[PDB]
């Protein structure tokens, strides 16, 4: 390390598994009304 | 027809403005509500058909 630097992001893996699995519940579930 | 591509839910018609450097669009949906529970079969059995 030289004067660059990383930067992690905003959003974890978890929530965006979650959000996944949301969607996936979603439209198994009610189709496509819930969009 | 394409789902969410103008207004979110379905989609009747649209409006344009003029702007500075731009456009606005208005969109007009429909949005059903007041949802009831009922309980349902797929078809319909009647003299055996
Ligand atoms: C459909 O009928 C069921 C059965 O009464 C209703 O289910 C309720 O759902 C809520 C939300 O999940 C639960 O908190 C209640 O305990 C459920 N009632 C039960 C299991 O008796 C439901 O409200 C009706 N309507 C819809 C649109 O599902």
């Amino acid at each position: 390390f030289n004067g660059l630097t990383v930067l992690p992001p905003l959003l974890t893996d978890e929530m965006i598994a979650q959000y996944t699995s949301a969607l996936l519940a979603g439209t198994i579930t009610s189709g496509w009304t819930f969009g | 027809k394409r789902v969410d591509f103008c207004g979110k839910g379905y989609h009747l018609m649209s409006f344009p403005q003029s702007a500075p450097h731009g456009v606005v669009f208005l969109h007009v949906t429909y949005v059903p509500a007041h949802e009831k529970n009922f309980t349902t079969a797929p078809a319909i059995c009647h003299d055996g058909k």
